[PDB]
């Protein structure tokens, strides 16, 4: 009870509002004067901000309210000076009058008239005076009156000019962390017409200041991460101006805008070029602009830049689309060679050479696909041009011994031994490809098109492979090298290419093996446009496929292919096309789902979850549906995997615990999958996870789904002590997990774990927030879905190419003009600061640093000294120019 | 008396999320299209009530005829 | 294999890095929230929808019945021949009671608890662990909520315990090249 002394205020504030009525009344005094004093007082404590329990306030809501009510309505007599003060004085005690339901009275006094300017009082408060509950009724009444009636009276033109001041006064109060909350009323201001919101920002920010946009430009990046999709582009396209009109930095427009090529629109893209045309004025802002718009984003731009201007303006692009690629070539060869890399090292296969005496004696195995396992294994760990010399004649003895699948793989495995390689890759291969065997024949056409594969160049585009495919004599000898063709033009969508492999599925040849390879290599050719192909694929289907009930080698290829080829588009009105085009029986509406999920590669949609997992639920599956629910949970990984890193760890916990503990045949077969899909990192969950259910096979379920469990367990790349469990996994492997049967699995996961320390890395994550390409392929290799006996046939023809959208491992270097420059930074962990007013460290721990071109690894974030000013990029890109300015005396 | 058939098959998917909002615009959907497809699709009012009138309230009988 | 990780964790996801009120922390709790209700769906309905039952093979109930219903629990201290074992109750009542067969005569060994009968006092079973609710109960499995961000600058300790704990589990390559037991 404090009450006294000083309440003088609840006693001439008290009476001074009770004949107020009477100021409206015949006594125009009070109609004047006593507004006025009353006004006063109200705006003078609420002005400062010393003392939250506003003293004028809350002495009188009680009778306040009530007085209000009776005041404004009972006045019939309202002259601008008066029913303005009236207005002004009974708007602003509101906030305390009333409660939450107070939507539907901000304008109940506001609206009545606007006097002079509500900010005048309400210019300098960041979060107290008015812009609070401002803010809320612009968010909810004026999104409430614009729900279908978006054209109407000043709640769309007055209040978006009330918009325009008030993010004014967010900018001038404080200037504080309060404009962060600006993008939000622009943001539930006109929800739906979010444009006239985000324009207006951009222009409120152009004359606002050339360096404050930062913040807010991080703001909106980091919030388009999941939104509605119609939402999520316009955001993005709302952003892709700010670096442009306010700033005049104009140096990132061309890496934040290649993340809106395919997901926003092809036009867009379209648009892209055309601003990376116009400008790259600056030579420097050329040169590394292209470098990650060939090796980072994807092919097929090696002929935008040849206009009148090709002596050096337009000669670039012949630089960076092949010319630099084969120097970062001699680049990875020579740095490999000074650091760490032995011309032909072969000991991890041997590494198995403490365990001679355990186990009593040796000479045990005489398998023959053990020695197509070994072949993989001495080409997989000898990639980065670690080219063996007679040492692969073990590889001709053996193709001269058994196993012409085997003699296919080894001869393949020449491919990769030799990757990337322009000046006698072929020339090599050439000497054993006259060797009049079809199985050799095939694995030197499928390894020269591999040794170009990437490179994308006019060297050999069908000189050599497409003449034997012209001659598709036997049965065998003609799948590969159409196939191999689709991987060496992946990137590339030439009309002439698709035609002319159209005509291999059009030579109606026995081989249905061929038509699915001819599939596959029209699905990895193109990603985007050429429905043709995809009437074409279908006709095959419906003409093929229905005299057939056959493995789903057809499901392997013709909906892979055709999801291939509209791979990556929300607009789902392919997806309905394509479901309306394939109406027919079950186990052609296994594809259903496929066509429907290959269309989502990424985004946030609950709902499409949500009936990903309501479709193959539990439905008892009496074999009906098991391939379905095969390819629901292998794609559950799918459109998570860029959730902002929340979704991965709850899907993790949802795969851990339901598919694991209460499946039958989606959970003890098809689980791995999404964990050997969901990161290639390497970290104690999931490798702790997987072998505790897959060491131990369960033989009693469908012990080869262990075997699968193998495979994923080399889904980390980057060598590790993992080897010790698997090496032990390896010994109980020989009674144990069957030689014949997972003997080959486990020796190949054990040569991918420590497989070429260069290029380790195979992740499609170039950039920290970028994913365009490279899951095409990875796509395919993984799509095995069980049927272990037939990739086991399959593989040697397939294995060794399936996944081919390998990247190189190393993202540190100087990459000057000359390569002059060694190295000066200090690598530690990922970024440790999001919205901090404080200094921003990104390096967690800056202990690390290395004055080498050495290898970047996965969670490295890198940080530059010794004033280079690296005016490039800035945080990495493997080609980085970073040209020296110091101008600091 | 009559025999009848039931079945469970299946258990609810009350799957409230941001779908929420998306009920919003599918509707549009609707109302951009239901309106051209199709003009022309009814069935007959009021015939089913007129049985009720002709209640045969002289009801007939033959000649063994059991009565309560 | 042991009983493995056996990992206490509970750690759902910590990111509220915009530790305030800003928009991104309510999108990143909606996305937590409609996972754990997805979630919370599907076990809805895997539990709903099971139209399979027998689970008896005409047997089960058999072996049920032949065992009583209230089975106790003793220790066995020796098994001096087969079918004939000697137990004891808690009481140290030894008895030489039989050994009847549907019983894995494997993992038996003096000093195990096993089940038996109350009229005729048989082995009819072996009880797989015991474990007193004094040490289950001193366990963790939901982790307290700080972490080294809170901790107000102790870098010499920190660096200390990590290379005591932390560290020869992550990255045990060198302890082995160098020869040296990390210590305990």
């Amino acid at each position: 009870m404090e009450e006294g002394g000083r309440d003088k205020a609840p006693v001439q504030p008290q009476q001074s509002p009770a004949a107020a009525p009477g100021g409206t009344d015949e006594k125009p005094s009070g109609k004047e004067r006593r507004d006025a004093g009353d006004k006063d007082k109200e705006q003078e404590l609420s002005e400062e901000d010393k003392q939250l329990q506003d003293e004028l306030e809350m002495l009188v809501e009680r009778l306040g309210e009530k007085d209000t009510s009776l005041y404004r309505p009972a006045l019939e007599e309202l002259r601008r000076q008066i029913r303005s003060s009236t207005t002004s004085m009974t708007s602003v005690p509101k906030p305390l009058k009333f409660l939450r339901p107070h939507y539907g009275k901000l304008k109940e006094i506001y609206e009545n008239m606007a006097p002079g300017e509500n900010k005048r009082f309400a210019a300098d408060i960041i979060s107290v005076l008015a812009m609070t509950m401002s803010g809320e009724r612009e968010c909810l009444k004026y999104r409430l009156v614009g729900s279908q009636e978006e054209l109407a009276s000043w709640g769309h033109e007055y209040v978006r000019h009330l918009a325009g001041e008030v993010a004014k006064e967010w900018q001038e109060l404080d200037d504080a962390e309060k404009v962060q909350r600006e993008p939000l009323l622009t943001l539930v201001k006109e929800i739906v017409p979010y444009n006239m919101a985000h324009n207006a920002e951009h222009e409120a920010c152009d004359l606002l200041m050339e360096i404050e946009q930062v913040d807010m430009l991080e703001k909106d990046i980091d919030e388009n991460a999941y939104a509605k999709v119609c939402l999520y582009l316009t955001s993005c396209v709302n952003y892709v101006p700010e670096p442009e009109n306010s700033a005049l930095l104009r140096c990132a427009l061309g890496v934040f805008r290649k993340f809106s090529r395919f997901p926003e629109a092809l036009r867009l893209a379209l648009m892209l070029n055309d601003m990376e045309l116009v400008e790259d004025i600056f030579t420097s802002c050329k040169d590394v602009v292209v470098q990650k718009q060939m090796a980072f984003m994807l092919g097929r731009h090696g002929v935008f830049l040849e206009l009148s201007e090709d002596v050096e303006e337009y000669e670039d692009l012949t630089e960076i689309m092949s010319n630099v690629q084969l120097n970062s070539n001699f680049l990875a060869l020579a740095r490999e060679l000074d650091i760490m890399e032995p011309k032909v090292p072969d000991d991890i296969y041997k590494t198995h050479l403490e365990n001679n005496r355990f186990g009593g004696s040796g000479s045990q195995v005489d398998s023959a696909r053990m020695n197509l396992a070994s072949s993989f294994v001495n080409g997989f760990v000898n990639a980065a041009f670690g080219q063996d010399k007679l040492l692969t004649d073990d590889g001709n003895k053996w193709l001269y011994k058994n196993k012409d699948h085997g003699m296919l793989s080894a001869a393949a495995s020449l491919g990769m031994i030799l990757l990337w390689d322009v000046d006698g890759g072929l020339t090599q291969i050439d000497k054993y490809l006259y060797s009049s065997e079809d199985y050799i024949k095939s694995g030197a056409l499928l390894a020269c098109g591999i040794v170009n594969s990437g490179v994308r160049n006019e060297c050999d585009p069908a000189l050599a492979l497409l003449s034997d495919y012209v001659l598709h004599n036997s049965n065998t000898m003609r799948l590969g090298s159409i196939f191999g063709l689709g991987l060496a033009y992946a990137g590339s969508n030439r009309e002439d290419v698709l035609t002319l492999l159209l005509p291999v599925m059009g030579d109606s040849k026995s081989s249905m093996e061929v038509a699915g390879v001819t599939a596959l290599a029209c699905g990895m050719i193109a990603v985007g446009s050429c429905n043709g192909d995809v009437t074409s694929t279908i006709l095959q289907t419906i003409m093929e496929k229905s005299e057939t009930e056959l493995k789903d080698t057809y499901a392997r290829w013709l909906p892979l292919g055709l999801g291939l080829n509209h791979l990556g588009k929300g607009e789902a009105i392919e997806a309905i096309l394509a479901a309306l085009e394939v109406v027919s029986e079950p186990f052609r509406s296994f594809a259903n789902t496929l066509v429907d999920v290959c269309a989502y590669a990424g985004s946030g949609n609950v709902l499409k979850v949500q009936q990903l997992l309501h479709i193959c639920s539990e439905h008892f599956d009496s074999k009906e549906k098991e391939e379905d629910k095969d390819k629901k949970e292998k794609k559950d990984k799918d459109k998570k995997e860029a959730p902002a890193d929340m979704g991965a760890h709850q899907g993790v916990a949802v795969l851990g615990i339901a598919l694991i503990a209460m499946g039958e045949e989606i959970g003890a077969e098809m689980a791995l999958r999404t964990f050997g899909h969901l990161l290639r990192y390497g970290e104690p969950t999931l490798r702790r996870a997987v072998p505790l259910a897959l060491a131990l096979i369960s033989v009693s379920n469908p012990r080869l789904n262990i075997l699968d469990t193998l495979s994923k367990f080399s889904h980390d790349a980057d060598p590790e002590v993992s080897y010790n469990s698997i090496f032990a996994m390896g010994m109980v492997g020989s009674g144990t997990n069957n030689a014949r049967l997972a003997a080959m699995l486990r020796q190949l996961a054990q040569y991918h774990a420590k497989d070429p320390n260069n290029l380790f890395m195979v992740r499609l994550a170039q950039g920290l927030t970028h994913l365009g390409k490279g899951t095409l392929t990875l796509c395919p290799y993984h799509s095995d879905r069980q049927l272990m006996s037939q990739v086991a046939v399959a593989g040697l023809l397939t294995v060794l190419v399936s996944f081919l959208d390998v990247r190189n491992i190393i993202l540190g270097k100087s990459h000057y003009v000359l390569y002059g420059l060694v190295a000066a930074m200090q690598p530690r962990m990922l970024v440790t600061f999001d919205e901090e007013l404080r200094p921003l460290p990104v390096s967690v721990r800056v202990g690390q640093a290395v004055d080498v071109v050495g290898q970047a690894g996965k969670p490295k974030t890198i940080t530059g000294f010794q004033t280079h000013t690296t005016p490039v990029l800035l945080a990495h890109g493997e080609r980085a120019e970073l040209a020296t300015e110091e101008f600091l005396p | 008396e009559v025999p009848k058939e039931k079945e469970k098959e299946k258990v609810s998917t009350a799957v409230l999320s941001i779908t929420a909002k998306a009920k919003k615009k599918e509707k549009e959907k609707e109302k951009k299209e239901e309106e051209k497809m199709e003009v022309d699709e009814a069935e007959k009012k009021e015939e089913k009530e007129k049985k009720k009138e002709p209640e045969p309230n002289f009801q007939l009988l033959d000649n063994p005829a059991r009565v309560m | 294999k042991k009983k493995t990780k056996g990992p206490d964790a509970a750690s759902k996801l910590p990111l509220v890095t915009p530790h305030t009120q800003c928009r991104l922390k309510l999108l990143k709790l909606e996305r937590i929230k409609d996972y754990l209700l997805m979630e919370e769906e599907f076990i809805r309905n895997q539990e709903q929808m099971k139209p399979l039952e027998e689970k008896q093979e005409e047997e089960r109930s058999k072996v049920d019945d032949l065992r009583g219903t209230p089975m106790s629990v003793g220790t066995l201290e020796e098994i001096i021949d087969d079918n004939h074992a000697i137990v004891s109750t808690s009481v140290g009542s030894e008895h030489y009671v039989s050994i009847l067969s549907f019983v894995d005569k494997d993992l038996l060994e003096p000093g195990c608890s096993v089940l038996l009968n109350h009229k005729v006092h048989a082995v009819i079973g072996v009880l797989m662990d015991d474990t007193d609710p004094l040490v289950t109960v001193m366990k963790v499995e939901k982790a307290p909520q700080e972490t080294y961000a809170d901790i107000g600058g102790l870098d010499n300790q920190i660096q200390e315990i990590k290379e005591s704990v932390e560290l020869p589990l992550t990255h045990p390559e060198y302890y082995e090249e160098m020869g040296i037991k990390p210590p305990k």
